[PDB]
């Protein structure tokens, strides 16, 4: 993820 | 009031979105001009804020850009603990819109107008000459030594 | 002095990082822009002013930081213009957790954010995070 999923 | 704790609250001037963070033992300010309320922009203020200063918790309007994913997943990165609808700096609106108001004449544009405010509202002096600014009360607050 | 800043430019993925750090204690900050433009560094001065109280800032001596632009930013702040140790830090960090994101911008703060709650050194020390507000704190004295 962290700023667009995974 | 604990140390860790911030208040986000959004307003709105000239179509445009200031996120604003406020700290709430001192009254601390900081805040930015985004394009508008996403997940992303609001994930990304959270993780400069609390790559600043020790979050530990926020309480949040709970819009939507605070229930996204993207969001719930830069708290959990970042370990802050996530308070959805909780409330406390609703002044702090009117107050930073006035001060925005008094050195809007000399920026080209809203942006730097909003830190320019930021920077007035954080060193101001409270309660007379024998008083503390915001700046001050924030750094006096989380200092561990 | 509790008040004294070096600014310097870093470059990566083709964009730019402007990268403040505060001398006395390690602490950074950091901005992802486009370009190292006049526009940008006096708004980045601003903010880092609202927030620390800056005296002087410490830069390389690109022509960004010399626009009428940063001159009446640095003016009205009260700012005077005049270690790599903690930039090739950031470097290093940035690639460490690079892959955690896709932009560029997402990992500088997740990198800033560990650089400045590191603790250094073992039960005693302190991060860059807590050596700012202390010496800062400490200053108000």
């Amino acid at each position: 993820k962290x700023d667009n999923p995974p | 009031s604990s140390p860790g704790i911030w208040q986000l609250d959004c307003t709105h001037l000239e179509g445009k979105v200031i996120l604003v963070a406020v700290h709430v033992a001192s009254g601390y300010i900081e805040a930015e001009v985004i394009p508008a309320e996403t997940g992303q922009e609001t994930a990304y203020f959270l993780l400069k804020l609390a790559g600043r200063w020790p979050v530990k918790t926020v309480h949040t309007d709970n819009g939507s850009n605070f229930t996204s994913t993207t969001v719930k997943a830069a708290c959990d990165w970042a370990g802050i603990k996530q308070e959805d609808g909780i409330p406390y700096i609703e002044s702090m609106n009117k107050e930073l819109k006035k001060i925005i108001g008094q050195v809007r004449d000399q920026a080209e544009h809203l942006k730097t107008a909003v830190q320019m405010a930021v920077f007035i509202h954080n060193h101001k002096r409270k309660g007379g000459i024998g008083g503390y600014s915001a700046g001050e009360r924030i750094v006096d607050i989380i200092a561990t030594d």
